[PDB]
RNA sequence: CGCGGCACAUCCACCUUGUGGUGGGUGUGGGUAGGGGAGCGUCCCUCAUUCAGCGAAGCCACCGGGUGACCGGUGGUGGAGGGUGGGGGAGUGAGAAUGCAGGCAUGAGUAGCGACAAGGCAAGUGAGAACCUUGCCCGCCGAAAGACCAAGGGUUCCUGG
RNA sequence: GGGAUGAGCUGUGGGUAGGGGUGAAAGGCCAAUCAAACUCCGUGAUAGCUGGUUCUCCCCGAAAUGCAUUUAGGUGCAGC
RNA sequence: GAAAAGUACCCCGGGAGGGGAGUGAAAGAGUACCUGAAACCGUGUGCCUACAAUCCGUCAGAGCCUCCUUUUCCUCUCCGGAGGAGGGUGGUGAUGGCGUGCCUUUUGAAGAAUGAGCCUGCGAGUCAGGGACAUGUCGCAAGGUUAACCCGUGUGGGGUA
């Protein structure tokens, strides 16, 4: 994924659309993340997160709004170290 | 001697309906100050406890 | 012979008349081993 | 109308002729006058059929807060579930099929004076 | 024969005077084997166009239409594909093969429930006992229906569920 | 009911294979199958024979005779 | 089912199964689970049926039941249609007449000739080829046309043997 555990997060589409949280877990292989807030389930006792879909959120790049996120190598180290798109920081 | 032909629904449900239970009659027991009903010919039993009533 | 059935079992006559190593003593009987590993048997 | 309760038995393991035979004796009557007819019924059948009859007159208590003294077994009745097929050897190689049927039944008491 | 609808052949009139159309006479229109002509419905593709989570298909019901195969409307159910027109292609239509597969009736709550040693009571256990437990009684085998191996079987043995 | 110290019965292991075996001989038997076993392939064998062949309407509409036939319940040609 | 959010808790029951709650857009999606057809099996209800001989239908036809409508009346009259009279749908069918299943195969079958218990799904003139004969139709025309092959992203262009 390009969405990581520490990263917070827009939800754009479903129910709880423009809220605003941060991964608890990420699931890899089902393309799933749980975002701490959004779609709280009422399970019946013996409410938390759901997983949703991963396509469903974008990554906030510390300057406010959204983006799609790319990649930039470093250069000194030959790692790549994944940089923002919208003004190109971290 | 195998049926010669299947039976039409007005012929085998006249046979039917004459395969049915044969109720019982219930009459008026109190014992241990409880009314009960229990069938005629087990009247003598139920007034000396030998009958469950579940 | 009142009574009696066709199969009679017995270990050690399964094993010298149906066998591996009877099998594969002969051409005919390479050939049906070799098609039993290609229809994809369990049992050769 | 009337004010009613619904009971369903489910995958009852009486035959749906069984059941219907016994639930003759109780159509209509009162729950009292059909737990009682059913208590001194000889066929095995009473036994799943007074069940439901119980199960509905406790509904209807419970969950509808209604009297247990004017309650009275308006609609009964015993579909069929499904049918385990089963295999019973026979003379001279022959194999006959031997079924397992089933019943649903289903008992609605209703409330009137 | 009378009155009204349809179809086909032929004739007479015309409108680009047979690729045809319209109108008017007369004649004809039972039909198996079989021959010729013209169509309905299902599916897929192409072009054009138009519907559809404000509810596609499929299904069910009611009301209607056509000369037939069949069609349309409206509603209920349902949850993602359809309708029309010019063309193209068919795994294109079932009631019969002692057809094949699956589901279900009829016989029918019917036959049967596997030897001619034979069970009974008391107590128990449990939601439930003719069949399980324990005790006593009665009965049957006793060159086996007792006790051991072999072949064969393969955990069926024991304890707790 | 026959034999029941024998041309006896039986156990274990072995041998003989399909126009081949084996048979105190019945065409018996060779894995519930035998006047030539079973299985797979040639193979979707072939059948002048029996059966089945699925929506519609419009128009016309037979024949069961002749001749020949290893032919007579088939087919060629004529007739319709 | 988008997600297991797979029904906490209470009631009846030994359980199984259910009812109420609750989840979900929907349990008319509840691990027997998308849609949910027919055979087949019940329950409820309208009409008919216990003096009649029925290929089970068809035409004539009385009554009963149901739901809409025409004329004054309950004129509470905007009401309501309240009941009856007339008509009209829908269901049923006392009674009268007529009436020998379907298929296959036959000179001829309702045939006591054959096949079919029932429903659903499947199950039979196809394809190849510069083949053969005959035709509809299109292009070129005293000529018509290429085959293998070659070049192209293809259905396009070459290719006279
Ligand atoms: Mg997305
Ligand atoms: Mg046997
Ligand atoms: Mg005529
Ligand atoms: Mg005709
Ligand atoms: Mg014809
Ligand atoms: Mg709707
Ligand atoms: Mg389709
Ligand atoms: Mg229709
Ligand atoms: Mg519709
Ligand atoms: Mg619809
Ligand atoms: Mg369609
Ligand atoms: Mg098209
Ligand atoms: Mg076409
Ligand atoms: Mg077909
Ligand atoms: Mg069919
Ligand atoms: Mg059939
Ligand atoms: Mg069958
Ligand atoms: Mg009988
Ligand atoms: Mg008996
Ligand atoms: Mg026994
Ligand atoms: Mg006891
Ligand atoms: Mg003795
Ligand atoms: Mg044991
Ligand atoms: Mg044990
Ligand atoms: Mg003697
Ligand atoms: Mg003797
Ligand atoms: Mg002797
Ligand atoms: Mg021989
Ligand atoms: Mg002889
Ligand atoms: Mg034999
Ligand atoms: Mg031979
Ligand atoms: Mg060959
Ligand atoms: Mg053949
Ligand atoms: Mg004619
Ligand atoms: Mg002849
Ligand atoms: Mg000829
Ligand atoms: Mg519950
Ligand atoms: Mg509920
Ligand atoms: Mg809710
Ligand atoms: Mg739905
Ligand atoms: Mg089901
Ligand atoms: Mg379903
Ligand atoms: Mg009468
Ligand atoms: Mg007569
Ligand atoms: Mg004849
Ligand atoms: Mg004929
Ligand atoms: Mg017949
Ligand atoms: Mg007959
Ligand atoms: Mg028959």
């Amino acid at each position: 994924m390009k969405v990581h555990k520490g990263d917070t997060v827009l939800v754009i589409s479903g129910k709880d659309k423009g809220a605003k949280g941060k991964v608890l877990q990420a699931y890899p292989d089902r393309n799933r993340v749980l975002v701490e807030g959004v779609n709280r389930i009422k399970k019946h006792t013996a409410t938390q997160e759901a997983p949703i879909h991963v396509s469903n959120v974008m990554v906030v790049d510390s300057d406010g709004k959204p983006t799609r996120i790319g990649y930039r190598v470093d250069e000194e180290t030959g790692k790549r170290v994944r940089i923002s798109k919208r003004n190109g920081k971290d | 001697a195998v049926p010669k032909r299947r039976k039409s629904r007005s012929n085998t449900r006249s046979r039917r309906s004459q395969w049915k239970a044969a109720k019982t009659e219930l009459v008026g027991v109190t014992v241990a100050g409880h009314a009960h009903k229990v069938p005629r010919r087990l009247l003598k039993a139920a007034r000396l406890g030998l009958i469950d009533f579940d | 012979t009142k009574g009696k059935r066709t199969f009679q079992p017995n270990n050690r006559r399964r094993a010298r008349v149906h066998g591996f190593r009877l099998r594969m003593r002969t051409r005919a009987g390479r050939s049906i081993v070799s098609s039993r590993r290609r229809k994809g048997r369990r049992t050769l | 109308e009337y004010p009613s309760a619904v009971a369903k038995a489910r995958f009852v393991r009486v035959s749906p002729r069984k059941a219907r035979r016994v639930i003759d004796l109780v159509r209509g009557r009162s729950v009292s006058d059909a737990l009682d007819i059913l208590r001194w019924a000889p066929q095995a059948a009473s036994g799943p059929v007074a069940k439901v009859i119980a199960s509905a007159a406790a509904n209807a208590q419970n969950n509808g807060g209604l009297d247990p003294a004017t309650l009275v077994v308006a609609t009964v009745y015993a579909d069929q579930g499904p049918t385990a097929k089963r295999i019973r050897p026979r003379a001279q190689g022959r194999a006959f099929r031997i079924r397992r049927r089933t019943s649903h039944i289903t008992v609605v008491v209703e409330s009137r004076p």
